[PDB]
């Protein structure tokens, strides 16, 4: 249980934010240009790792 | 071990497999064979939807049963000989004197 | 129902806008390979 | 004066059209609450006294 539980939450961390303006990294290119959405990539594969 | 069963499963894991909440809506053909005492839905591939590969156990249930088969019987026919050399066979009514 | 969902918080059932279908969603592979090689000294014959 | 009663489960809706089975899902929306007290109205024919 405890196994499952961990994979469950760090599968649905996939979705968290981070602060950024959103969770979707195709979202974020296709609304927001790449280089100013460098920092907001950055922050969210900070917090992934 | 039942020699009459294809498996070599003991009694008591087959009671340890049937006590769990279990499903009879359908045909119980396999319903588990590495699951710790349940039945679920398709394999790893059916929850593997960001690669989370699970990595197969390199032993088998059926090599630790038969682990456990061949360390039981040389405790009953070699007593604790086997385990400090050589098995030596004894009846196992002289193995408890 | 339009869309549907799964404990994986990923798309799982869609509705076909032109015809009432439902269609699945299952990754084929994602990948994965392993290299085995015995001894270099005896031979380099590998496998995938 | 307002006449309150108890208020049954009836009220729930589904937050969204997403697919789940099995599996339980938890929703901050603004529903129903559970046994809550409600008023409940009044209808007469006659009335002038």
């Amino acid at each position: 249980n405890q196994n499952a539980q961990a994979l469950n939450t760090l599968v649905k961390q996939l979705s968290s934010n981070f602060g950024a303006i959103s969770s979707v990294l195709n979202d974020i290119l296709s609304r927001l240009d790449p280089p100013e959405a460098e920092v907001q990539i950055d922050r969210l594969i900070t917090g992934r790792l | 071990p039942d020699p009459s069963k294809p498996s070599k499963r003991s009694f008591i894991e087959d009671l340890l497999f049937n006590k769990v909440t279990l499903a009879d809506a359908g045909f119980i053909m396999q319903y588990g064979d590495c699951l710790g005492d349940m039945a679920y839905r398709d394999l790893i591939c059916a929850q593997k939807f960001n690669g989370l590969t699970v990595l197969p156990p390199l032993l088998t249930d059926e090599m630790i049963a038969q682990y456990t088969s061949a360390l039981l019987a040389g405790t009953i026919t070699s007593g604790w000989t086997f385990g400090a050399g050589a098995a030596l066979q004894i009846p196992f009514a002289m193995q408890m004197a | 129902q339009q869309f549907g969902r799964d404990i994986a918080d990923t798309t799982d059932a869609v509705r076909d806008p032109q015809t009432l279908e439902i269609l699945d969603i299952t990754p084929c592979s994602f990948g994965g390979v392993s290299v085995i090689t015995p001894g270099t000294n005896t031979s380099n014959q590998v496998a995938v | 004066p307002p006449a309150y009663t108890n208020s049954f489960t009836r009220g729930v809706y589904y937050p969204d059209k997403v697919f789940r089975s099995s599996v339980l899902h938890s929703t901050q929306d603004l529903f129903l609450p559970f046994f809550s007290n409600v008023t409940w109205f009044h209808a007469i024919h006659v009335s002038g006294t």
